[PDB]
RNA sequence: AAGUGUAGUAUCUGUUCUUAUCAGUUUAAUAUCUGAU
RNA sequence: AUGAUGUCAUACUUAUCCUGUCCCUUUU
């Protein structure tokens, strides 16, 4: 099973973040670091839109990201800390749009080792040095220095090995060209390592160690050591020198402490809390993340709390010491994983789950009625916080980035043929059941019904200096109308067309001269009030036409063509030749005049006899054929465009043919756009020219990072198309549908898939598809939380407590706490509990967004699995079995009891009813059908029960399970049981004797999180450590039975997914393609593994991978063999992600690869595109 | 000796290209449906 | 080494220096002790090259000519990412050879 | 009727425990070794 | 009927190895 990796959607989650002028210009860039891919974004200052400027797969585990800016520079470097021991300092290359490795230095071994630096990376403020520290027993300090050629030279590192010192975090001290210092929150472990009494384990306080890198001594030294009151969580360097004072503000559990260097004292400030918050009192508060807005006048910090309430810290500074820490409630934000305060008043807040956020900094935190809690303000007691909506920030945009995809189901849940991917992702209030569909969402700016039979649409501008559309021509069946585009769309007649009949073409001939062509003839309307007409000689009817920037071709019946040249003085010169084609022209194509040339070189013409021919348009070969090309179908249209150009042609069938642009026709590519005519028009989007489609689906093909890519537009079919542009419409499509007009616009240029979610309340666990009702039942379960009834009880208890205060008793404020329930999604979910949990069953309309049924469990309950199936003893009553556990816990000391509520799910699959409630033994985590009975997993027991009157009668039991039933896949006769600590095991269930017997086991273990039945003996399974394997049983498996077990199986597939996969149901994606295994990721990525159906293809892919391993290696310094064989070795898996770099590879690398492979670089491109076209969308 | 496999390799490549062309034609006929 | 098991490698921290090997030991792997398939370059220690210690041979210990590299067998086995492989010791080899 | 040196390994030839017990070291345990009857 | 013991011979492996120097001791 030689599979090929294919990444359909990259990871949208943000793990690390930096903000700075990395592009080397005045614009400010945002460098985001996902799990295994880096991205550079340059959002619109005015438009407020975040565009993915660059995206590159790091081919490694990016663990830390810290910026660098040398003294006297205007372009910031990028320090990339990876799982490998190679410290990398890269630099942007906008001239080439590629991340250039400026420096790379090896430090140690591979793997995220405890003695392996990479867990912490810091850059000093002066830009003179960088530091890399591991979890313990490692600290290196690299020196950066400017060269004579301004080359950042990495000097040798300084050794700072500190044994038995666990580093909690690292930060840079403030030094104005003096001896720089680096701070770290160290903890000693050697003392408590020799304390059998357990006393020295306590009284072990973390200490801020400030190590100074003496430039003269050229060695690090422990400069200062300062204990703290309690353990910390994060540090923030207060900028020193001319701007602000030196110091490091350390956050800890319910505290923030500013203890600078020298003789400055420690200033404390507790973390506020929500007034009358329903959270647990025992739960503290820690600084989740923090950013600093450094200004020449002052400096403030924005810090997000565990509850997402972004507070504004201000450092009240004395003449030479810290005066106090001034805190203020800035706003309420989501659970924040990273925050970057960029210039132009923008705040990029990336959450650990859900879509990103980019707000506009309007209020500076002052000049409001909110109070400022200061360190000097005493309390004894914490300052209660009065939360409110966004008062100082405005949400400009939201970066979707569908993150934690708990489950996935790729099927035609809708009535359409294009299957939809129902993927559930979120975290409690951030729930979202995104029905992803492979397409492009066109924002319908406006639509207007057109009478009669509209036939064609075109849009001509006013002049060369016109930055917007001016005229829109609509050719009806028996007439043609014109409209003036000036924010006042209405009738227009003073344009100069006089098209009372349908026109064959209409465009802008000159800088402002219009050229129209109707069956009567041509009409050149210059900028002045003049219209030079030219009738069609004879009875030949105008078949087609094609305009250019400085040329115009017309094609009448019988293959009689005519050329017209735009003179320099605006005169239209008629061609001095009557070029006759082989037959009548079904369509023609002509390119635009480039900047250098005055006209086009070649011009295309397709005959009705299924054959195309390009003829030289130049004067040396005017009306001279140049190159022929075969057409197996009636040509429907033709089109040529740049991006290095190509020639496209739509046939009469639902398919089209594309070839390379040259003096002759080169390669050939084809894809069914189709069950409709292949019409084509020109468009300009993302600063690039492209072809807009007109078929059953509007396949919009454009360049996507040096690679053509096309998806259909999620809208109705378009009959005619043209470009539209204005102040309100930057770049969109004005289209004519069947008796209607549509001015649409699609900004989302990120070729992937569109989706719209149906949110929920609690976090999901699994999904079950209602076959008849076509509904979806989702198990919403989230631990460490309280139930809605639990929230009501807690609110009532708090109300009674507040009323018992008897505070003038007369305070009618409890009604505000009882009635004003803050938004759980906006103002955060005030949930808590070490063992408290909550579950909710919900059935909703997929095509709709309504919850057709909802059901709530108990407060001490917690769901783990759900399914829907019919019972053998019962009739067509498809019962919904949902298992949940009471009194559970993340710590290893919980079980209490298990319950399997027996939902009825009746009334046309829209009425649940938990009649039976059979109690379980341990913690249930699985339920499936088998021979009509319910196979459930009670801990280390497999119980095949039968749906009885009171409870599911346990008709059979098996006690061969090792640890716990994590997954149960029901085969036709056997069953694949995947344990939590053990690998898969195939067990045969003899129905005649009613006995389950383990048929075999696996050799290597794997923490299976999901599973899929590949075949009658093949089973695929993910790994909690980030692995995906496929075990195939041998022919000699003794299915009849009566180191650990007897029969063993082999590992047929092994490949590192890079991100934790949790769903795999590979089937059939793009209809007409080969079935494949679609795999999800916890970081928001959906890939597709497909097999190599040819040994020659396998050898070609292997040679390509072996060449790319040495030609275009990663930037993080990790090896492909190591990046793929982290947890377990690679086994017959071709990493197509590394193969995709051939399109982005340099020209010399492309030539070297073509030489090593004995083929052409376009040959490799076609071979790579063939797999993507055959096995994917 | 390698030239023999090279000729056979080119023949197999042409056969696979013809098979891929037939498969593409069939997929296009299916998509037309 | 396979030829000299009584040798002590430096195992010092890596620097920014590129080393060279003696002409008599040209091409010999620093770690693998092989003669084919090199993958990565050899990095010298900071203290391993300072004046008179600069320009010496890694394995041979003599004056270097060509730039050495780590063996691919040592690179794939995660062996090339170790400390400074400078032969600090000199014993059980070329000791009595001067007497002859 | 020609090989030099640096480290390590095995197969060949010659010798030895009918010592009854106790305690200890050591051994996985024996063995060996160390003191007394 | 395996073994321990160790002068004295024997085969083997490390792609073992022949111009290596006082370029560094200049203390009274």
């Amino acid at each position: 099973m030689f599979l090929y990796n294919l990444t359909l959607q990259r990871a949208t989650g943000i793990s690390f973040a930096i903000h700075g002028n990395f592009s080397g210009t005045k614009q400010q860039e945002i460098v985001v670091s996902r799990g295994k891919i880096l991205e550079l974004l340059r959002p619109d200052p005015n438009t407020g839109k975040v565009h993915t400027l660059l995206t590159v797969e790091v081919f490694g585990v990016i663990r830390s990201l810290m910026a660098f800016r040398l003294t006297g520079g205007t372009k910031d470097y990028i320090v990339v800390g990876s799982d490998s021991g190679r410290i990398v300092i890269l630099e942007y290359q906008p001239s080439k749009n590629m991340f250039e490795k400026i420096h790379q230095e090896t430090f140690g071994k591979s793997g995220c080792r405890r003695i392996v630096p990479g867990q912490f990376l810091a850059v000093d403020p002066k830009g003179r040095a960088v530091m890399i520290s591991a979890i313990e027993k490692q600290k290196l300090v690299y020196i950066l220095n400017r060269d004579a050629a301004a080359r950042l030279t990495i000097s040798s590192p300084l050794e700072a090995h500190k044994a038995n010192t666990l580093v909690y975090h690292v930060v840079g001290v403030d030094v104005g060209f003096e001896n720089p210092m680096f701070a770290c929150l160290e903890m000693d472990y050697e003392e408590a390592d020799n304390d059998p009494t357990g006393e020295a384990a306590a009284n072990t306080q973390q200490t801020l160690t400030f190590y100074e890198l003496d430039l003269g001594l050229n060695h690090v030294v422990r400069k200062y050591s300062e204990p703290l009151e309690e353990h910390g969580n994060f540090l923030i360097t207060v900028p020193g020198g001319s701007d602000g004072p030196s110091g490091v503000l350390i956050c800890s559990e319910n505290y923030i402490t500013y203890k600078n260097f020298g003789d400055q004292p420690d200033i404390r400030c507790p973390i506020p809390r929500r007034r009358n918050d329903l959270d647990d009192p025992e739960r503290g508060m820690i600084f989740v993340c923090s950013a600093t807005h450094k200004t020449k006048s002052m400096f403030f910090f924005l810090a997000q709390t565990e509850q997402g309430d972004i507070f504004k810290i201000t450092l009240e500074t004395d003449e030479d010491m810290v005066t106090e820490i001034r805190l203020k409630y800035f706003d309420t934000v989501p659970v924040a994983a990273a925050m970057c305060v960029l210039k132009t008043g923008f705040l990029f807040v990336a959450s650990e789950f859900g879509n990103h956020y980019l707000y506009q900094i309007a209020h500076l935190g002052d000049d409001d009625e909110e109070p400022e809690f200061s360190s000097a303000m005493p309390l004894e007691d914490t300052f209660f916080f009065q939360p409110r909506p966004l008062k100082n920030l405005v949400l400009v945009d939201e970066l979707d980035s569908l993150s934690p995809i708990l489950f996935c189901q790729i099927a035609d849940l809708a009535n359409e043929d294009t299957p939809q991917l129902y993927v559930a992702c979120g975290r409690g209030p951030r729930s979202s059941l995104r029905v992803l569909r492979h397409g492009l969402e066109v924002s319908e700016m406006a639509v207007s019904e057109l009478p009669g039979n509209p036939n064609a649409v075109w849009t001509v501008r006013r002049h060369i200096e016109d930055e917007f559309d001016a005229y829109i021509i609509v050719s009806f069946v028996n007439a043609t109308l014109v409209l003036s585009i000036g924010e006042t769309v209405e009738e227009v007649t003073d344009s100069g067309f006089l098209g009372t009949t349908p026109t064959l073409s209409c465009s802008l001939l000159g800088d402002d001269a219009l050229v129209q062509v109707y069956p009567d003839g041509i009409r050149h309307i210059r900028a002045d009030k003049r219209v030079n007409e030219w009738k069609t000689p004879g009875k030949k009817t105008i078949v087609k036409c094609a305009v250019n920037q400085r040329q115009v071709v017309i094609a009448l019946t019988g293959g009689e063509l005519v050329y017209f040249e735009m003179d320099p003085s605006g005169q239209l010169n008629e061609y001095t030749e009557r070029k006759e084609m082989s037959a009548d022209v079904v369509c023609m194509s002509l390119a635009n005049v480039p900047p250098g040339e005055q006209r086009s070189r070649f011009l295309a013409v397709g005959l009705v006899d299924n054959t195309v021919r390009i003829i030289s348009l130049d004067p040396s070969d005017c009306l001279q054929p140049l190159s022929m090309q075969a057409l197996p179908a009636q040509p429907e249209s033709l089109c040529i465009v740049e991006m290095f150009l190509y020639l496209n042609i739509g046939l009469q069938n639902g398919v089209l043919l594309r070839t390379v642009l040259d003096p002759v026709t080169g390669d050939l590519s084809d894809t069914r756009t189709g069950s409709r005519p292949v019409k084509l028009f020109r468009v300009r989007m993302q600063g690039q020219e492209a072809v807009l489609a007109m078929s059953s689906r509007s396949w919009l093909s454009y360049s996507y990072q040096s690679r053509f890519h096309l998806t259909p537009l999620s809208y109705e079919t378009l009959e005619f198309a043209s470009g539209f542009a204005s102040e309100q419409c930057p770049e969109g499509i004005v289209a004519i549908s069947t008796n209607t007009l549509r001015i649409l616009a699609l900004e989302k240029l990120g070729a992937v898939f569109n989706q719209v979610a149906f949110p929920l309340q609690y976090t999901p666990r699994k999904f079950v598809i209602h076959p008849e009702s076509n509904n979806l039942i989702i198990i919403e379960t989230d631990h460490n939380a309280y139930t809605e009834a639990t929230k009501a009880q807690r609110k009532q208890q708090m109300a009674e407590e507040m009323v018992e205060a008897a505070g003038e008793l007369a305070a009618e404020m409890a009604a505000a706490f009882l009635n004003e329930n803050l938004p759980e999604s906006i103002f955060g979910a005030p949930k808590a509990g070490n063992g408290q949990w909550a579950s909710v069953i919900r059935v909703m309309n997929p095509i709709q967004g309504n919850t057709l049924d909802l059901v709530q469990l108990e407060q001490n309950e917690a769901a783990f699995s759900v399914a829907v199936c019919r019972f053998s003893n019962t009739g067509e009553d498809w019962y919904v079995l949902v298992g949940v556990a009471k009194d559970l816990i993340l710590n290893p000391r919980s079980v209490a009891g298990g319950f399997v509520y027996t939902y009825k799910l009746v009334n046309n699959g829209e009425k649940l009813e938990f009649l039976h409630k059979t109690p379980v033994e341990e913690v249930p985590a699985a339920i499936a059908p088998f021979q009509g009975r319910v196979l459930i997993g009670v801990g280390k027991l497999l119980r095949v029960y039968d749906l009885g009157k009171k409870k599911l009668l346990r008709k059979c039991e098996n006690k061969h399970i090792a640890n716990y039933i994590s997954g149960i896949q029901t085969i036709g006769h056997r069953v694949i049981v995947s344990d939590v600590q053990e690998s898969f095991i195939w067990v045969r269930y003899k129905r005649n004797e009613n006995q389950l017997i383990i048929f075999a086991d696996d050799t290597y273990p794997r923490w299976v999180t999901t599973a899929s039945l590949l075949d009658y003996d093949t089973v695929a399974g993910a790994d909690k450590f980030g692995n995906i394997c496929v075990v195939r049983l041998p022919p000699n498996t003794n299915d009849e039975v009566d180191n650990g077990a007897s029969q063993k199986a082999e590992v047929i597939m092994n490949y590192h997914v890079g991100e934790t996969v949790l769903s795999l149901q590979k089937t059939t994606l793009i209809p007409g393609g080969s079935e494949s295994l679609v795999y999800t990721t916890l970081s928001g990525g959906i890939g597709i593994l497909v097999p190599f159906t040819s040994h020659e293809d396998h050898d070609f892919f292997q040679h390509v991978e072996m060449h790319l391993r040495s030609e275009h290696p990663p930037l993080c310094g990790r090896d492909h063999l190591s990046f793929r064989s982290y947890y377990f070795p690679v086994k017959n898996v071709i990493d197509g992600d590394l193969c995709e770099q051939f399109n982005s590879m340099e020209p010399n690398k492309q030539k070297n690869v073509s030489e090593e492979l004995d083929r052409t670089p376009p040959e490799v491109s076609k071979k790579l595109e063939d797999i993507r076209t055959r096995y994917a969308f | 000796e390698t030239i023999r496999r090279q000729l056979e390799l080119e023949k197999k490549k042409k056969q696979d290209l013809d098979d891929e062309e037939k498969t593409a034609k069939f997929i296009e006929e299916q998509v037309r449906r | 080494a396979k030829h000299h098991p009584d040798l002590i490698f430096c195992r010092k921290q890596a620097g920014v220096a590129i080393g060279r090997l003696c002409e008599k030991c040209d091409g010999k792997c620093v770690i693998c002790d092989s003669y084919v398939r090199p993958c990565t370059l050899v990095r010298i220690c900071d203290e391993c090259n300072y004046g008179s210690y600069q320009g010496r041979c890694v394995i041979c210990g003599g004056p270097g000519v060509s730039d050495a590299y780590y063996c691919k067998e040592c690179t794939i086995q995660e062996k090339d990412r170790d400390g400074c492989p400078k032969i600090v010791n000199l014993g059980s080899s070329k000791t009595d050879l001067f007497y002859e």
